[PDB]
């Protein structure tokens, strides 16, 4: 089995959907985003092109950040996903520098600081983060998910990298990906590559399918297919 | 870390609420996922028949909103009393009991004094509950100043279909079906009336439509175009009408709808004109007027010398558009039409869609479906007492209908609002002074064009109430703030979208226990307002409310505050769970199974419906509006002058048949282009949930999902040619000044903007709100305030303030 991603860029419309749903998902700090994007804008005025890329961990086949993780935190599954014991984990960064991708993040931050500040912009009229925290019932932030728990701390600790987890713990409940469901245009599929019929699988027989460096030789498992843009007229 | 054991795993086993999102207009219908009585997700409600699962981003922002932390947990009280932008209000809490009491005695006095027209009732957005809170209650305390927002909003945008095809109100574009695609400035994958639905078929439609965007900069729905039209700021009628002309040369206009020539040959010569006689109409008026009185002339070449335009493009768009006829849609945005002169851009674009038969087409364009939700209570007039039919007679505070403010809103002289004009009659006291102000869900300081007027008219009202979530810069200038339930998560109410040939009606109801001291906005707060007011001895409102809304089953008004909310809603839904609503599109057997799928589907779009049957003036598609005639005449008539003076005290070009045909208005500018030599390009933030996603961190982490923009930053996007005319760099603090005012952001140096223009989004430069908007909550914005550049002008025949095109700017490095 090695599960992956489809995503088609003509469908995708750079909108960022799958991005903050990754962050309502996973809870991830404040400027930690597993989904994240690589746009390009191309040429002078007024031939001008900008392309919105979608980005994610591309649970590889051949992943250097497991290779590299001095305390097997970072493993494979038996579903081909690239997952991280964040228990083992000692924030020695190297799997972020073996990663061509630029997908994981070090937690050098305490993740949602920024809810302990009790400060009111009108006092005793306007609540603070703490306060917030403290009527809702949240331990960190009032936004976060307590699936997440499921598999992996809801609130990761300081000093551990972190990613995307490909949503094993939805695929653990037979549910998609957050970022999948989120997609106006359904421009995400996932499924196994190494069943025929799956349709990841036709859909990269039935259209060109693009990778993400692989000449870095890790089989990311992210494939982009179509165009984001058509070539102008008149 | 030991994964969860099954009987103890929580992923999916929440509950999914729905509700509505009010992000956009596009209004979708929702669910939100509750788990440990938090709301953890959003996502597009899978019954909708508009946009089904299907969302844009913001919807996730709205957690941010809900549990903002900068969010208002009492009302409370100024302690200084004075106003002003220098001015700390330092509030205090007080009680709902004493905050209202501080508010009725105010508006008792009013009708004691016999000055009830005094009261002003401002709202900002809204749910199909408002009638209440906005008409209802300012009616029966005596005013007519129940003042929207909408000429803020989009007024320009109807005036096509209005005065065209009978349609004052918006239209849903079949993009499914679509062949051919022509937005002018609309960006429907990002901003515009339904982003869920757009986006959901955009990329998919450019297999089967051809789609070009006419816009100053490189928008999102532009990038996944064919082609990239960089227009000009103001010059967007110039190609509509060009294409007509190219089409009318070329003999493709749509014939079904449009009709022939009698004896077949084409007779439309460039330049010459035509015998009326010679063409007989189907469902169309006035093809040949507009040819002999200006289309004849409208030629590519003209087209090219005004805008650049490859003339070989324009006859290439508009042979395209007549061979994919009837399945053409041409959109206009806010960008073309909310201008000084731009109601003849909505007309001349619309036009497009009559000439090749997308009106009512597959493929084309149409109104909403009909649905049988009802958007009024009951009649008030058995409530009105002597004080209050006086004293809605009076001339409204935003001048509506004076000579120079037609505001035709369907065909009425007066008929429209004039939402940033009524700053100026309160400040100049103009009808007559406004002294008691109730506004909510609104932010007209920061919202409307130099709102620094809303500051000084504020600051000159003897007591104002703010209904608001958060101490917005509104907020600054109220005496009292009554704290808002938050609309997605916290309230009572009902909404419609349309899209996807069906239109939708959904409700919104709390999901979460409510978090703070606060009310819903259009439902508890009108109905403890009038039980104060029954308390002081006013007690007309209360009496209409527990007489007139009450439950549709059991014939009762409410017991309390909590049962009215919902029965708001139950009251004008009734039609659609109650009652059999089978005719218009879905059955539902019961209020609980409404609230349970969370929305009502209408029936499929009947395609031509309308064909024939349009609501103007000669029931046709009026190429020449005899209804805009009619309105222009009852305007003039009403002000002893001729429609050509009222052309001219209007500041339109248009004199004589030319105020009744598609045509061409120079755009208005002011300022010295020597002194001022960028026009802004105002734009949207595909983030923006309205005025209201500012104080979300979210929003900033992502805000370059605007194509051009910066994450984490507020900037204004320059060409490189004017970056390296004005020595700007990327990340350079820069101050942008116009003749009305100034703001400060960074500059982004970006290919697709248009040279000689500046391309920024509204949305930063709030400078209250909340911690994260602002840099010092109350002293120092964050980023630049848009509309602080913006000279307070009007599209005077629709009321609509203009945004776009006169707006000239410099700029400087800090
Ligand atoms: N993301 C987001 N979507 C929204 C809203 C929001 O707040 N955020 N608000 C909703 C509401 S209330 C409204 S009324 C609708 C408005 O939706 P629309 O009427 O479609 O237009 P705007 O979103 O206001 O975008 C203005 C666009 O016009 C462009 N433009 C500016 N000047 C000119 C010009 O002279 N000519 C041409 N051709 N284009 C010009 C700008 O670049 C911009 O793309 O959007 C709704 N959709
Ligand atoms: N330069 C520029 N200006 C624009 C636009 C643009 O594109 N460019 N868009 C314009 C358009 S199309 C519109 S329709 C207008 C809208 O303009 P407004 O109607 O003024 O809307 P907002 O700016 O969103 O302000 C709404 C305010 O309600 C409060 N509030 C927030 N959430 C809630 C809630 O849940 N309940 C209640 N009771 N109150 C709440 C806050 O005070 C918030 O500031 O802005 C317009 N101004
Ligand atoms: S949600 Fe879908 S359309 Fe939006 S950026 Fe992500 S993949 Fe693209
Ligand atoms: S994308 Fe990076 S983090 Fe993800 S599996 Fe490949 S090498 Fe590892
Ligand atoms: S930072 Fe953690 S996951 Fe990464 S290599 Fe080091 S121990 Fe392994
Ligand atoms: S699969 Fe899940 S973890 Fe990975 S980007 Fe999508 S939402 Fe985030
Ligand atoms: S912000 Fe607008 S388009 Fe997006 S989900 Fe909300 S209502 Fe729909
Ligand atoms: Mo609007």
């Amino acid at each position: 089995m090695r599960l992956g991603m489809v995503i088609d860029l003509q469908k995708c419309v750079g909108c960022g959907g799958c991005s903050l749903a990754c962050k309502t998902e996973n809870n991830t700090n404040d400027g930690i985003h597993w989904s994240h994007h690589i746009a390009t804008t191309e040429g002078t005025f007024p031939d001008v092109k900008y392309t919105y890329i979608p980005t994610l961990c591309n649970h590889c086949d051949d992943a250097p950040c497991v290779k590299v993780c001095p305390t097997g935190a970072m493993h494979k599954d038996k579903r081909g996903l690239t997952l991280q014991n964040n228990d083992e984990c000692i924030g020695c960064k190297k799997c972020m520098n073996a990663c061509p991708y630029g997908v994981i993040s070090f937690n050098a931050a305490t993740p949602h600081r920024r809810w302990q500040d009790d400060s009111e912009v009108v006092a005793n009229g306007t609540v603070s983060p703490l306060m917030l925290l403290k009527r809702t019932g949240a331990t960190a932030t009032p936004n976060e998910n307590p699936e997440r728990g499921d598999t992996y701390p809801m609130i990761r600790p300081k000093r551990t990298t972190e990613k995307c987890t490909f949503c094993d713990h939805r695929l653990d409940k037979g549910l998609n990906p957050a970022c999948v469901d989120a997609c106006p245009s359904e421009a995400r599929v996932i499924g196994d590559l190494d069943d025929p019929q799956s349709k990841v699988s036709q859909l990269i027989k039935l259209h060109k399918p693009m990778q993400l460096k692989p000449e870095a030789g890790t089989g990311p498992r992210v494939f982009y297919i179509r165009s984001f843009g058509v070539k102008t007229a008149y | 870390g030991a994964e969860l054991p099954a009987p103890l795993r929580r992923t999916g086993v929440g509950e999914w609420l729905a509700t509505t999102c009010q992000g956009c207009t596009s209004w979708c219908a929702k669910q939100i996922y509750v788990m440990d009585g938090r709301a953890l997700k959003v996502r597009g409600n899978p019954n909708s028949g508009v946009h089904g699962m299907s969302s844009c981003p913001r919807q996730h922002l709205s957690l941010q909103q809900v549990y903002d932390p900068d969010r208002l947990r009492t009302p409370m009280m100024r302690t200084n009393p004075k106003k002003g932008r220098d001015q700390d209000p330092k509030f205090v809490p007080i009680s709902w009991d004493k905050a209202l009491d501080m508010l009725a005695d105010k508006i008792i006095a009013l009708r004691v004094a016999n000055e009830p027209h005094k009261y002003a009732l401002l709202r900002g957005r809204y749910s199909h509950i408002n009638d209440l809170l906005y008409k209802k209650m300012t009616n029966l305390i005596g005013s007519p100043n129940n003042i929207s927002h909408s000429s803020v909003c989009a007024e320009a945008h109807k005036m096509g279909p209005y005065y065209l095809d009978g349609n004052w109100g918006y239209n849903q574009y079949d993009v499914k079906n679509a062949k051919f695609i022509l937005s002018f400035g609309a960006d429907p994958i990002a901003s515009n009336r339904q982003v869920s639905f757009y986006s959901q078929t955009w990329g998919d439609s450019l297999d089967h439509a051809k789609v070009v965007v006419v816009d100053p900069r490189l928008s999102a729905s532009a990038a996944k175009a064919h082609k990239w039209i960089p227009i000009e700021p103001g010059q967007d009628s110039v190609l509509a009408l060009a294409i007509a002309h190219v089409a009318l040369v070329e003999g493709v206009w749509h014939k079904p709808f449009v009709g022939d020539f009698i004896e077949g040959k084409n007779l439309f010569k460039a330049g010459k004109t035509v015998s009326v006689e010679s063409f007989k109409e189907t469902h169309t008026y006035g093809l040949v007027e507009w040819w002999n009185q200006a289309l004849k002339d409208y030629t590519p070449e003209w087209a090219s010398k005004i805008t650049g335009i490859d003339p070989k493009t324009i006859i290439a768009i508009a042979k395209d558009m007549g061979a994919a006829a009837p399945a053409v849609q041409v959109w206009t945005s806010r960008g073309a039409v909310m201008q000084a002169r731009g109601t003849y851009t909505s007309i001349s674009c619309h036009a497009l869609n009559g000439l090749f038969g997308g009106i009512d087409s597959k493929g084309g364009l149409f109104p909403g479906n009909k649905t049988p939700l009802l958007k009024e209570y009951p009649e008030a007039k058995a409530y009105m007492d002597e004080i209050a039919a006086k004293g809605v007679k009076k001339e409204k505070i935003d001048q509506r209908g004076r000579l120079e403010f037609p505001a035709l809103a369907k065909g009425k002289s007066g008929g429209g609002v004039i939402t940033a004009n009524a700053a100026n009659g309160i400040r100049n006291q103009d009808p007559y002074e406004i002294k008691v102000m109730l506004a909510y869900f609104n932010n007209f300081n920061f919202s409307n064009p130099e709102g620094q007027r809303w500051d000084e008219a504020l600051s000159k009202v003897d007591f104002m109430a703010h209904i608001t979530t958060n101490v917005s810069e509104f907020s600054w200038f109220a005496d009292v703030l009554l704290p808002s339930s938050h609309h997605m998560f916290e309230k009572w109410g009902v909404l419609d979208s349309i899209g996807n040939g069906v239109a939708q009606i959904s409700i919104q109801q709390p999901s979460i226990k409510r978090l703070w001291d606060t009310r819903i906005d259009e439902s508890e707060i009108p109905y403890m307002l009038a039980k104060k007011l029954a308390d002081k001895g006013f007690d007309a409102p209360w009496r209409y409310i527990n007489e007139q809304i009450v439950d549709p089953e059991t014939g009762k008004p409410a017991a309390d505050e909590a049962e009215f909310a919902k029965l708001m809603v139950r009251y004008l839904t009734a039609p659609l769970w109650k009652e059999d609503a089978s005719k218009y599109g879905d059955k539902l057997s019961s209020w609980d199974e409404f609230v349970q799928k969370g929305v009502w589907n209408s029936s499929p779009y009947k395609l031509e419906a309308r064909w024939g049957k349009f609501k103007t003036e000669t029931t046709k598609f009026e190429f020449y509006s005899k209804t805009l005639e009619k309105a222009l005449q009852s305007h003039a008539d009403k002000h002893k002058v001729s429609i050509d003076e009222v052309m001219k005290a209007c500041d339109y070009q248009a004199r004589g048949h030319l105020a009744f045909i598609p045509h061409y208005e120079e755009p208005y500018r002011f300022g010295d282009e020597s002194e001022f030599p960028l026009l802004l390009v105002d734009q949207k933030s595909r983030l923006n949930k309205e005025g209201r996603t500012a104080n979300s961190p979210w929003y900033y982490e992502f805000k370059d999902v605007d194509p051009g923009d910066v994450a984490n930053e507020d900037v204004a996007k320059f060409n490189p040619i004017d970056g390296k005319k004005f020595g700007l760099k990327d990340g350079d603090e820069i101050r942008i000044t116009s003749p009305v005012g100034m703001l400060t952001c960074k500059a982004k140096l970006w290919e697709g903007v248009r040279p000689g223009t500046v391309a920024k989004c509204f949305g930063q430069g709030h400078w209250a709100y909340g911690r994260y908007a602002s840099a010092k909550f109350g002293v120092t914005p964050r980023g630049g305030s848009n509309n602080d550049l913006i000279a307070d002008r009007y599209d005077r025949l629709s009321g609509a303030s203009a945004f776009y095109g006169h707006i000239r700017v410099r700029v400087e490095k800090v």
